[PDB]
């Protein structure tokens, strides 16, 4: 970062295709490090910041990893990249999200943002800000407009990412703006499915109060309970059954929510689960798990 | 310099209410429109509309023209005439953000529809949230006559040195009178947000609200005549000063022909003009 | 059903210098126009053009009309529109005095004129003698093209039980802006500048000084192409007041098609615009 240096070169015409093996670009390092001074002398020779290496980064994809906003918000109007995906085809906007920094939803909003485009997963920006559904987002994103639950390749709308990671601030704020309470994945999952899997309460209570039925089954006969007893999550499965969830649904492998908390040892659950059950519905080990995004 | 003509307007796809600009039809050698179907139509000669005409000079007669522009993105040209709109009293500055908000949206191609599954027409809002205008959404005569390896047919079309014509229309709602603005760069420049097989030299914008007479469509159609003309782009090219420009026009408009409602069969009626046509080319 | 349309406008003749009616052209189901020989060219399809049909919608929306005037004669015509173009002040009254001897002059046809010698463009001036334009001419397309046994044709195509229009164009210096009459009589009336039998209902009055962008010839045979369409004459015949006319003008040239010019013209290409026409007639007949 020694600029009057970096000016001495200038007047050498030293190259701005000079790139590593790694794909790094001039202007990354200036991202990474910050040291910024030089960026209006890369601009004396007309940077153009549209640059992707063999990972297909963009400057403001390494900015934003350590965020010197103050050169990002002058490059936007420098013909900064609105839209620009990496080799993960990841745009800024979730990215971003998932830094959560506390201007950089404004920095976007200097010029505008996308969170609905797809990934190679086909995830929205919006399903990755929900699942981290920071403090600020619930607020910013509404000025936004993108649908409010965006399913995934799996079908994850954001309402089952937030009952995933239990999140129910996020959880409240899309109720509130109108998401589908009982959204379902490809194979059947609902964001209750999902959250009695994962067993929390909370996560189970606020869907039980945004209407998501608690009989909801899967594409296999899978239902709220037979997650919650495979899980092993007994606070979950009661808050289930006193609810009005059916003990006595048989699945799509012969296994009902009892059938499965005996199979696996969970004793806590067996007791109240087996007799809550009525008697299997046959006479016999495939298990249920809810859909996930990829790395 | 040979042209090529690109119109675009604003619509919202039906996924997910978002606006975007999507192209209706080019001008290589005649007009070719682009079906809802995705799927591109054969050429046809030009005919236009009287309102449009008579829309495109009042709106031209007070219109801002920028000249000899420096810039190579467009985020620059949309600053420069923001700001020259707002010298010239045409919008409110309390719209300035709305409408550089509005014209920085991403620029789809016609690879990407089959894939959006439909979009339909956008009009904006002060809140920035899209809605149904109010207005008779029937559509286009050309699309209802005219639909129901092209890229290197094209390609093979195109001209080997030529300097691309992009014309941007629309409608929205907070403002209140439609704008004009004419642009030409001083030189040819890759504008990286709109891919456009050769470089964009010109540049037109007309935005405004609901108004009665108006179809903006239309409007931009008439837009892409004006531009697909030989003379004309001739004086644009020696122009320097919007009284030239508007001298040209009424030049371009001395020499047409008007055809009213007749019973006539419709072949000998149009067999009927060829000569007439030819001294008026000759005139002009 | 089938109306005949008349058109004369004020010039003055070779013979001698001074200031008369000669017609120009006339409209039964087409367009028929002459020379300087005094010979009628071949019938065609009217043709406009942008100028002539823009400042007819301009001067139509302010004029004067008057709806089912009981007149028969040709001087209280004279003096009924007059006293309507005082009365909207649409004229200056220290004007009339002259307009009135524009008016009550003679209307002769092409049979008188090889005795005549042949006509040449002149102005009305506020004295009362011709005078050459100031602005440059230019000659005239539709008789370079067309004109460069016809009565009895013209008397057989007529059906018997018809009436006819008649429309007055004329340059005059003294004016401020072109000025439009627009005047249907109560009952049918035979008047002396006509000398075919049919009587007349419909009459307009075009005048105005000279102004760049128009054609005094052009704005008549807009007017007159106006008046021979069968809706709109429905509509005249059936109008009681001005805006009714308004929308059917706008109706008029909503359904009009244009055409501009282009580098390299031809037949094939345009052969395809045979349908958008017909479904302009259509939404036309649709109203």
């Amino acid at each position: 970062g020694h600029v009057e240096t970096v000016l001495a070169l200038l007047e050498k015409e030293a190259s701005q295709a000079c790139m590593t093996k790694k794909g790094f670009t001039p202007l990354h390092v200036a991202a990474k490090y910050g040291k910024v001074r030089v960026a209006e002398l890369l601009l004396e020779r007309d940077a153009h910041p549209n640059a992707a290496g063999k990972n297909g980064l963009t400057p403001l994809h390494v900015a934003v990893h350590h965020n010197n906003l103050d050169i990002v918000k002058l490059l936007l109007p420098r013909g900064g990249s609105p839209h620009s995906p990496a080799w993960n085809g990841y745009t800024p906007l979730h990215i971003a999200a998932k830094q959560n920094q506390v201007e950089v939803a404004r920095s976007l909003l200097q010029y505008g943002g996308s969170a609905n485009a797809e990934s190679v997963q086909g995830v929205t920006p919006l399903h990755l800000a929900a699942q981290e559904g920071h403090a600020e987002m619930v607020a910013l994103l509404l000025s936004k407009q993108a649908n409010g639950n965006l399913g995934n390749k799996s079908g994850l709308t954001p309402l089952h990412l937030v009952a995933q990671e239990g999140h129910v601030p996020v959880a409240d704020v899309l109720i509130k703006h109108g998401v589908m309470v009982d959204a379902t994945t490809r194979m059947g999952y609902t964001p209750l499915h999902v959250a009695s899997h994962y067993g929390n309460i909370k996560l189970v209570k606020f869907l039980l109060q945004h209407q998501a039925d608690v009989n909801a089954k899967t594409k296999l006969g899978y239902s709220p309970l037979h997650q919650a007893a495979q899980q092993g999550h007994t606070d979950i499965v009661t808050l289930l059954l006193k609810n009005g969830a059916s003990p006595n649904e048989v699945s799509s492998d012969g296994t009902t929510p009892l059938a499965i908390a005996k199979r696996l040892g969970y004793i806590s659950v067996t007791d109240v689960l087996k007799v809550v059950t009525d008697e299997t519905s046959f006479v016999l080990h495939r298990m249920s798990f809810p859909e996930t995004v990829d790395e | 310099h040979k042209v090529y003509v690109e119109l675009q307007e604003l619509v919202m796809d039906e996924k997910n209410q978002e606006l975007r600009w999507m192209e209706a039809a080019r001008w290589v050698q005649l007009e070719e429109n682009l079906g809802e179907n995705g799927a591109w139509g054969r050429p046809h000669l030009s005919h236009l509309t009287f309102w449009s005409l008579l829309e495109l000079r009042r709106v031209f007669t007070k219109g801002t023209v920028l000249l000899d522009l420096q810039e190579t993105s467009l985020a620059g040209v949309a600053n420069q005439l923001l700001d020259r709109f707002i010298f010239e009293d045409q919008i409110r500055p309390q719209d300035r953000e709305e409408l550089l908000r509005a014209l920085l949206l991403k620029h789809s191609h016609a690879g990407e529809l089959e894939a959006l599954g439909g979009v339909k027409p956008a009009v904006l809002t002060r809140s920035g949230d899209p809605s149904q205008p109010l207005l008779p959404q029937h559509s286009s005569l050309e699309t209802q006559l005219f639909c129901e390896h092209s890229p290197s047919g094209i390609l093979e079309k195109i001209p080997p040195d030529s300097e691309a014509t992009l014309v941007l229309v629309g409608r929205a709602d907070f403002l209140e009178q439609p704008v004009l603005g004419f642009v030409r760069l001083q030189e040819a420049a890759e504008l990286e947000a709109v891919e456009l097989p050769v470089p964009i030299r010109f540049l037109f914008v007309l935005l405004g609200p609901e108004a009665p007479h108006i179809d903006y469509t239309q409007l931009g159609r008439a837009a892409a005549t004006l531009m697909s003309e030989r003379v004309f782009r001739i004086d644009a090219y020696m122009a320097q000063s919007r009284g030239e420009l508007l001298h040209s026009l009424e030049g371009f408009l001395d020499c047409s022909l008007v055809l009213p409602p007749t019973d006539a069969p419709s072949e000998q009626a149009l067999l009927s003009l060829v000569p007439v046509q030819r001294e008026l080319l000759r005139r002009r």
